[PDB]
RNA sequence: CCUUCUCAAACAUUCUGUUUGGUAGUGAGUGAUACUCUUUGGAGUUAACUUGAAAUUGCUGGCCUUUAGGCGAACAAUGUUCUUAAA
């Protein structure tokens, strides 16, 4: 028996959601078309929060880059767009503690101003990124019999090669190797390490642990900051003491 | 009986803020908190005075 | 006696037709929904109808929500009496503007111009008060 | 230009107009309508084809915010100054600061709110109505400016003085107490607002005739009017009392041929 | 080995858990008792940016405040070139127990003047440098469960290799 | 209720914790001396001292009173809503003293008034007083006069 | 039972200046003087006031797309589908 004000609060969210990611897209079509007389600001910039919380803002850089993105779970009470629900399942975010390697460019950069309410960015460090592969990663697999939805963990190195052998990628230390280069592929490693999942950061429910999830909710509270301007800076915080804690 | 240092102190505030007369240190917001009486004021400022600065 | 036709005020900004529907089924199925809206905006005038399947469904839907704090302000939902009847709502939207050309030509309407300026001083002693220009 | 003469003709038959006469204690707000004087520009396609709540500040020879401030004294109405301002900056920011600044040039602040502050304590549009009509003068930061009309209510933006006024704090990276200082200098004293409605009507509030020589008027009316010409294609002017009937001052009728 | 591990769902961690702080706390005080008896600082610091690099034992540098023949400073003066394709962690530990030092690519590209030995497990090798030796990886299994040199025939790709069988 | 418990949670307040905590703060500003300023609005909270809100009322003062149903000594609390109902204090019944307690750091408190709301909330409390009055005081006026209970078990 | 675009660029050094861009609204009601077209269908602008977010039916703009969306973005576009805020 639903409830009669979360049927009207996300009604809205919705609204407040949808009428940014207008607003999104209206200012990067014109940004896009170059037909700009009439913007707020010409290029885009990079907010950086680390530690009374310090946010460096740097302007954007036009070369691609390796991203470790993380699906956070979204806003209170949202009911999500198609728009957003597009972009997300082209980048396979949904089922949230998912987060997965992506390319900095410029043409994939728009994307990034629509999915930051609902997922967070920054650079990953390579001890990190190997610890994640080296822990944690599953391959959909064509085996010896199966009805064959299956995924098996980094094991074999054979395996590897034996979908790999083509672009000659063998022995899973050089599949971290070359999400780390992204000279030579990197999206076919997209293609074969296409799943990801993270742990649940809390225990949850129960005293010892409402505590600490009130607590890092102060935090996410101070980290997260919601724009809604459409010339949103992106926002980068330090993965590397957040696999402290998701790996 | 002489008078307390913090206090003094808040006379010494109120010596300067309004110089000498009471009307306008009496409807003071900023360092009369406590709203002290018309004339209370005017005891521990000539206290004070006898004590210091003359 | 009364009807299953249903008014309800004091509605939440935002708050709509859509979400009517979605709230009040579960009291039971609704015949009709519509919300007052404004014309040159499509905004709610916070207040709107409701039809049921049934008038006693109506009765039941009417009392648990006729003081019922929501969002801000309180709700009020009264039912009609038998003699009363839908009539005359739209959802509007947002009017957007339409431009259209002027249809004299350029010397027609600076002969336009030339007749009302000289009209208006016609005016400006008429009125009066001396005006030279 | 604009033949000067024809203004002070036209102001000096305003003056004879507005000279022309159970009532009331309190005298009527008509009745203090009928002195004001309002600027009206005919202009080929004043909308931007959207809408524009950014006010335009003109550059004006006087400032009718202090003979405003003067009568404002005698008048039941009192001029206040309202600032919004970032919630770092209000942590910095002090009033002293302010009041020290605006002693040196004789004017003042009212009032300095955060957003924060709009969107709390005056999220009730009783309230925050009231808490608008008090005052005439409201200055916002540029920042804060593009996030105001979801807090300030559209019933503020119907008014001129009610709508806020874009106003900087900074000129570098960090602000500086300098760049307010002087900027509510010149958006006080330099600088008069402008609505940018649709159509193509244009008004422009001027003021009563009874604070400003007129003269003066004539000239901050020309200078003005000079500004808009080099600004925008204009059909014509019509300025007047809101209560009296227009007056023809200037027009220009190649510019209907221009549109098209 | 660093492999991700499907986690079993018959055990309960409620007990290794247990096993888990006493050893952990137990180790804490005689790792304490080494650092301390080897004169050196018990809180090991680290660079933060060489932890970037590699999450290992190489991560902490170790203060201040001979080695036994044969097995410690075995290959001393000796500069490895363990390629990317290797299992860094096991053969950087050993490099590191014999004293030489350890250049892989992998770390390189984080981001070779005297580089004489490629660690290497691969068909085909491109550069082909002659001055530099190819070495599957046996032979630091097999030279320091000897103590000694072996000769690096068999471990020259794609040369077959001896059954190790260890010393047990 | 439970928006009535969302406005109190508002206006919790202080605990023993707290006020010993802020206490040692400014002490220790005036014990370096750094003395910051004297400068503080007023503390607003709910009034829950039994005495003290019979006090609050009679002057009046309540502008919201709860009131809790259960209280073993009944006849402490007959009178209060006469005596809101004369003095006109929107007074509300509640149900249960040990959720007066919660919002109030007591283990019970029974009784609940509420005198002071900053102008962020001034506008929501007018809002729930006509919400209490129009669902306490229309419903449950008439059948008050009558003789509950009767029926047997 | 949610929280609202809390800055951009250019020039210049003046211990901070100068220019430009960046803002869709709470509903209802009163009402001055007018302006502009449209081809009578009115449309779009213009002073000022009221109101506890108040509340009772103003009958069906146009154009375009897909099976609802843009006209403040045209090969422009959109859905209500996130679970340790559980049970």
């Amino acid at each position: 028996f639903v409830r009669a004000e979360s049927i009207v609060a996300k009604t809205l969210a919705t609204s407040r959601e949808k009428e940014r990611i207008k607003r999104v897209s209206i200012l990067e079509d014109k940004k896009a078309k170059n037909e700009t007389q009439h913007i707020a600001s010409g290029k885009d910039f990079i907010l950086k929060i680390t530690e009374g919380l310090i946010r460096e803002k740097t302007t954007y850089d036009g070369k691609p880059a390796l991203l470790f993105i993380v699906r956070v779970r979204g806003p209170l009470a949202v009911n999500i767009p198609n728009k957003a629900f597009k972009i997300l399942s082209l980048l396979r975010l949904v089922e949230t503690n998912t987060g997965v390697f992506v390319k900095l460019t410029k043409n994939v950069y728009p994307l990034l101003k629509v999915i930051a309410p609902y997922v967070v960015i920054g650079k990953p460090s390579l001890s990190s990124i190997r610890s994640l592969i080296q822990k944690r990663g599953r391959i959909i697999y064509k085996g010896e019999n199966e009805a064959e939805p299956h995924e098996i963990v980094l094991n074999d190195n054979n395996i590897v090669e034996e979908q790999l052998g083509d672009h000659g990628i063998i022995c899973v230390e050089d599949i971290i190797h070359e999400i780390a280069t992204m000279g030579e592929s990197f999206s076919v490693c997209n293609f074969f390490l296409q799943p990801f999942k993270l742990n649940r950061e809390v225990s949850g429910f129960g005293s010892l642990n409402r505590l600490r999830k009130i607590k890092q909710r102060e935090a996410e509270s101070r980290t997260r900051q919601f724009s809604n301007a459409a010339t949103a800076p992106v926002i980068e915080v330090d993965i590397d003491s957040l696999l402290a804690k998701l790996n | 009986r002489s008078q307390s240092e913090r206090e003094e102190e808040w006379l010494e505030k109120l010596y300067k803020k309004h110089g000498d007369d009471y009307k306008k240190m009496f409807f003071d917001k900023k360092l009369n908190i406590y709203q002290q009486s018309e004339g209370d004021l005017k005891r521990r400022l000539l206290r004070w005075k006898k004590r210091n600065g003359i | 006696e009364y009807s299953g036709i249903i008014y309800v005020s004091r509605l939440p900004h935002g708050f709509h037709e859509k979400e009517l529907s979605k709230y009040f089924a579960q009291f039971g199925d609704l015949k009709e929904v519509r919300l007052a809206r404004n014309k040159k905006t499509g905004n709610s005038r916070h207040y709107g109808f409701l039809e049921f399947v049934n008038k006693e469904d109506a009765m039941i839907a009417q009392e648990s929500m006729n003081n019922y704090l929501l969002m801000g302000h309180l709700l009020q939902v009264r039912v009609l009496p038998k003699g009363a009847k839908i009539e005359k709502l739209y959802k509007y939207k947002k009017r957007v503007l339409v431009e259209k050309g002027i249809t004299k030509p350029v010397k027609q309407l600076k002969d336009n111009m030339k007749q009302k300026h000289e009209e208006r001083i016609k005016k400006l002693a008429k009125s009066g008060i001396e005006f030279k220009w | 230009a604009i033949p000067r003469e024809r203004v002070i003709k036209a102001v000096n038959e305003l003056i004879k107009f507005t000279s022309k006469p159970k009532n009331l204690l309190e005298d009527d707000e008509e009745e203090l309508k009928k002195d004001l004087q309002l600027i009206v520009v005919n202009n080929k396609s004043f909308t931007g084809t959207s809408k524009s709540f950014k006010l335009k500040l003109l550059n004006v020879k006087h400032s009718f915010y202090k003979p405003w401030k003067e009568a404002s004294a005698t008048a039941v109405k009192d001029f206040k100054v309202l600032l919004i301002l970032k919630d770092s900056d209000i942590k910095k920011v002090s009033e002293d600061d302010l009041f020290d600044q605006l002693d040196s040039e004789g004017i003042k602040v009212d009032e300095i709110i955060c957003g924060k502050d709009l969107k709390t304590v005056y999220k009730a549009y009783e309230a925050r109505n009231a808490f608008i009509s008090q005052f005439s003068l409201i200055l916002a930061d540029d920042s804060i400016v593009t996030s105001l009309p979801k807090l300030m209510g559209g019933k503020a933006y119907n008014k001129v003085e009610t709508t806020p006024i874009s106003i900087r704090t900074h000129a570098n990276k960090e602000f500086s107490l300098t760049t307010l200082t002087n900027n509510i200098k010149k958006v006080y004293m330099n600088q008069l607002p402008v609505k940018l409605p649709r159509g193509t009507t244009l008004n422009v509030h001027l003021g009563n005739l009874e604070w400003l020589r007129p003269e003066e008027f004539v000239d901050n009316v020309e200078l003005i009017s000079e500004q808009l010409i080099k600004a925008y294609q204009i059909r014509s002017i019509f300025i007047k009392t809101n209560r009296s009937p227009v007056l023809p001052l200037y027009y220009n009728q190649d510019v209907l041929d221009e549109l098209e | 080995f660093k492999f991700p591990e499907n986690i079993p769902s018959d055990v309960d961690f409620r007990i290794m858990l247990t096993f888990l702080e006493f050893y952990s706390t137990l180790l804490h005080f005689v790792l304490y008792k080494l650092y301390t008896d080897s004169g050196l600082i018990y809180p090991p610091k680290l660079d933060l940016k060489k932890d970037k690099i590699i999450s290992g034992l190489s991560s902490y540098i170790l203060e201040s405040r001979k080695y036994d023949s044969p097995v410690a400073s075995l290959f001393s003066a000796f500069v490895f070139y363990v390629s990317r394709e290797v299992p860094i962690d096991i053969l950087e530990f050993l490099i590191l127990s014999c004293g030489g030092n350890v250049i892989s690519e992998a770390a390189m590209d984080q981001i070779m003047s005297k580089v004489t030995h490629q660690i290497v497990d691969r068909p085909v090798l491109k550069n082909k440098v002659a001055g530099r030796t190819y070495i599957q990886p046996q032979w630091i299994f097999d030279c320091i469960n000897k103590g000694e040199l072996v000769p690096a025939n068999k471990y020259l790709p794609g040369e077959a290799l001896p059954p190790h069988l260890s010393p047990w | 209720a439970a928006e009535t418990f969302k406005l109190f949670n508002k206006y919790r307040p202080e605990t023993a914790a707290e006020k010993k905590e802020r206490l040692t703060k400014e002490a220790a500003a005036v014990a370096e001396g750094k003395s910051k300023q004297d400068a503080s609005p007023k503390p607003y909270a709910v009034k829950y001292g039994l005495n003290h809100v019979v006090a609050l009322i009679e002057n009046k003062k309540a502008k919201l009173v709860l009131i809790a149903n259960d209280v073993d000594p009944i006849e402490l609390v007959v009178f209060l809503p006469a005596l809101c109902k004369k003095m006109g204090v929107p007074y509300a019944i509640v149900k249960g003293k040990a959720r007066l307690g919660t919002l109030v750091n007591q283990k019970t408190s029974a009784v609940a008034a509420l005198t002071e709301v900053r102008a962020e909330d001034e506008a929501a409390l007018a809002k729930l007083v006509s919400t209490i009055d129009a669902n306490f005081a229309d419903k449950y006026d008439e059948v008050k006069k009558h003789w509950g209970g009767g029926i047997l078990g």
